[PDB]
């Protein structure tokens, strides 16, 4: 599960056969109780736009992730079935603030506990 | 004790933002709602 990089709270799921309808409302009050994002992306078309056709949004828990999986997995929903899947892109890139997290700057105080128990 | 079924673990509370709309994903569910439905004991 990605070993050596540890990511953040990266946690992000593909949602498609959704209703053309379906807004950013309706699906933060779908996946409200299942864990409610805390930011939802839509795809569109910078030709024409409109139609999306695949959406992600950010779960504050990555375990939490499993509920609206599983729950809303095969679901249907105005007569179509909820794909929910993992995703693996990663959000725009931000190097800013990120800085001082450059080096171990915390890392347990450099690993207190050292190497294993004396 | 085996259980009878699979079930959610995670029990994370609704939020306002949920509108308060119907929303089911098992028929499971009710399981849960006998739970919270006590009223002998």
């Amino acid at each position: 599960g990605a070993m050596g990089n540890e990511y953040k709270d990266n946690a992000y799921i593909y949602i498609g056969n959704l209703n053309r309808e379906l807004t950013e409302g309706d699906i933060l009050t779908v996946f409200s109780e299942y864990g409610v994002p805390v930011d939802v992306i839509l795809s569109r078309d910078e030709n024409t736009g409109e139609s999306q056709g695949f959406a992600y949004l950010k779960y504050e828990d990555q375990r939490s992730t499993i509920l609206a999986v599983d729950n809303l997995n095969g679901f249907k929903i105005g007569g179509r079935a909820l794909k929910i899947d993992h995703t693996f892109y990663r959000p725009k890139r931000s190097l800013q603030k990120y800085y001082e997290a450059v080096k171990e700057e915390l890392d347990r105080d450099i690993v207190s506990k050292n190497n294993a128990e004396k | 004790y085996d259980k009878p079924a699979p079930e959610n673990r995670f029990a994370i509370m609704p939020g306002s933002r949920w509108d308060g709309v119907h929303r089911s994903n098992g028929f499971e569910e009710k399981w849960f709602a006998k739970q919270n439905e006590i009223n002998e004991k």
